């Protein structure tokens, strides 16, 4: 049975260390390339560094040398990946992968669950803007209110219409992680455009981690 | 249940060095002292064991590596060697636990006019690590110019071929050889000698 | 060295399917294909010429040609719905180099274009020193759409961040495009243009400063 086992989900603020190790079992541990690949929630696989147990030889991609650190101790048949200072950018999943031999060999074998690696810089509440339908709305049709919620941390953000009396019609779309750190979502509902200028429409928007609770209103303007 | 050695061994044709077969071992029982007993191969050298010894002994695993190549070439197949085989085409760990096999094979893998069919990597740009092959062929850049897949000026095929003629020397015979890997891996025997 | 694949391919349950990953001598380098399923760690699916890993069905194969390498999976199950990637070694600079990704899906429901809504920034926003224009797209399917957002009629790079689509609990997929821009260059424009492209063809939606 072969096997790589890696550390625990770390969460770590912007300018600190970190050391993810990876344990292999079930295989030679020193005949064998042990590589890292970053994967950014929802991008793809990014290859960064690979060192071989053997004689502690590192080879290092361009877009990752230097800011990142790959090392191994095969006395406990471990390998370890190292950052000196974190950004928000940093914050993905990193597989440790076994470098096939053989018919394997320029390819990654074996992989590990993956370790999470979050950068948190604070706990922010959300600001909360309104979405206006439309102009010239008029009787007969439908129309589209929303409010944003921009920048928070972190999830989740929890949105009601009229305090959960609007129910027909309402969307909360997932959020966005921006390049910042930062979460931003919206919520849509779709009404009678009748019903604008007669029904106020009242966005409820609950950040749990921050204590905060926001009542919006969604009207349309000029 | 024998370990299938006769479908390696007495295989009719064997891999260039450069692409060499592996064939996994296991879920059997083998008399390696009928290995040697057959007289037939030039070369049997262990490292780590020693033959007598193999029929006594289990291990979780057994690897056989094949391929061909030529005779003043077979002593580069040991831990710690260099040269092209094994630096280039098939390289052996410093600390490899098993034994190597070479045999003449003229009256097959040569042919008058030349057998073309066996190649080698003679340009890499690094030194494999130990058990890994590469059977890629783009172009080798020996200079500055990049090649961008054009042969040429300092631009060379990264194979060539040995060539083998009945009429060749000691020196440039084919020779076959196989490699037997032994581990032990913290896991159940899987072959194992009549012992 | 760049590889590229396409960022999505869909086929019907029982034909075959070929991801082409792309570049300038691919065809004379080690390439390997893996396949990752959502939540799941990687997994090689093709070594390189077309030897298979022990315990992948033969219906997965490997081809090649001087600046492509496919990938082709013939009758195609449902489960085989995953990012396929394309890998290579590059023995030049010993560097392992990992290709864009794909989106395999398995047509098991019809096909549904987008439905895309703009909003442009409300009036306390720029009253606040801000701009954020949101294209929200909701109920198509497959699960895969590309967009691009236009300045006027020029194309704009800055500022688009994009979600990956995600399952509704109707089993079609949503995403949204947020476009950040400071209130000086959001009313020095005559409009601005959110494309959405899905299986090949395009929704444009349209806003205005006034
Ligand atoms: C390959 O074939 C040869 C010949 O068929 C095998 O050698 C024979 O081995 C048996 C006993 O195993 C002897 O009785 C014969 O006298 C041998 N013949 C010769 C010509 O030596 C050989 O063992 C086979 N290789 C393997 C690995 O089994």
């Amino acid at each position: 049975e072969v096997q790589l086992v890696q550390s625990g989900a770390e969460v770590k603020k912007p300018g600190e260390s970190l050391k993810i190790s990876c344990k292999g079992s079930g295989y030679t541990f020193t005949r064998h390339w042990i590589g890292w690949v970053r994967q950014m929630p929802g991008k793809g696989l990014e290859w960064m560094g690979v060192i071989y147990p053997g004689d502690s030889d590192t080879r290092y991609s361009p877009s990752f040398q230097g800011q990142v650190t790959v090392s191994a101790d095969k006395s406990i048949s471990t390998a370890y990946l190292q950052w000196s200072s974190l950004k928000a950018s940093d914050t993905a999943m990193y597989f440790c992968a076994r470098g096939g031999i053989a018919v394997a060999s320029g390819a990654f074998d074996i992989w590990g669950q993956g370790t999470m690696v979050t950068v948190f810089n604070q706990i922010k509440p959300p600001s909360v803007f309104p979405l206006a339908p439309s102009s010239k709305s008029t009787s007969g049709g439908t129309a589209a209110l929303g409010c944003l919620v921009k920048d928070y941390f972190p999830e989740p953000v929890t949105v009601s219409w009229n305090s959960g009396a609007l129910t027909s019609g309402v969307h909360t779309f997932p959020a966005v992680l921006q390049s910042s750190g930062l979460y931003s979502l919206s919520s849509v509902v779709t009404v009678p455009s009748s019903s604008l200028g007669t029904q106020t429409y009242i966005c409820n928007v609950n950040h749990k981690p921050s204590n905060t609770k926001v009542d919006k209103r969604v009207e349309p303007k000029s | 249940n024998l370990c299938p050695f006769g479908e390696v061994f007495n295989a009719t044709r064997f891999a260039s060095v450069y692409a060499w077969n592996r064939k996994r071992i296991s879920n059997c029982v083998a008399d390696y002292s009928v290995l040697y007993n057959s007289a037939s191969f030039s070369t049997f050298k262990c490292y780590g064991v020693s033959p007598t010894k193999l029929n006594d002994l289990c291990f979780t695993n057994v690897y056989a590596d094949s391929f061909v190549i030529r005779g003043d070439e077979v002593r580069q197949i040991a831990p710690g060697q260099t040269g092209k085989i094994a630096d280039y085409n098939y390289k052996l760990p410093d600390d490899f636990t098993g034994c190597v096999i070479a045999w003449n094979s003229n009256n097959l893998d040569s042919k008058v006019g030349g057998n073309y069919n066996y190649l080698y990597r003679l340009f890499r740009k690094s030194n494999l690590k130990p058990f890994e092959r590469d059977i890629s062929t783009e172009i080798y850049q020996a200079g500055s110019t990049p090649c961008n897949g054009v042969e040429g000026f300092n631009c060379y095929f990264p194979l060539q071929s040995y060539g083998f003629q009945p009429t060749n020397g000691v020196g440039y015979q084919p020779y076959r050889v196989v490699v037997l890997s032994f581990e032990l891996l913290h896991a159940p025997a899987t072959v194992c000698g009549p012992k | 060295s760049a590889l590229t694949q396409p960022p999505s391919v869909s086929v019907a349950p029982g034909k075959t399917a070929r991801i082409t990953c792309g570049g300038n001598n691919i065809g004379s380098k080690s390439v390997h294909w893996y396949q990752q399923k959502a939540g799941q760690a990687p997994v090689v699916v093709i070594y390189y010429p077309s030897d298979r890993p022990s315990g992948i069905p033969e219906r997965f194969s490997g081809s090649n040609s001087e600046n492509t390498a496919t990938l082709t999976i013939s009758g195609v199950e449902a489960g085989d719905e995953a990012d396929y990637y394309c890998q290579l070694w590059d023995t030049n600079s010993d560097h392992w180099v990992f290709g864009g990704g794909t989106k395999l899906t398995v047509l098991g429901q019809p096909k549904a274009a987008p439905s895309v809504t703009l909003f442009p920034p409300s009036s306390e926003e720029l009253q606040a020193n801000k701009a954020t224009l949101v294209c929200l797209i909701s109920d198509f399917y497959p699960g895969a759409v590309t967009v691009a957002w236009k300045a006027d009629s020029s194309p704009v790079k800055a500022g688009v961040e994009t979600t990956t689509p995600s399952k509704q609990s109707n089993n079609k997929y949503a995403a949204s495009s947020y476009l950040s821009l400071t209130p000086e260059q959001w009313k020095s424009h005559r409009s601005y243009s959110c494309q959405v492209t899905h299986e090949g063809s395009t929704v444009e939606k349209t806003v205005a400063p006034t």
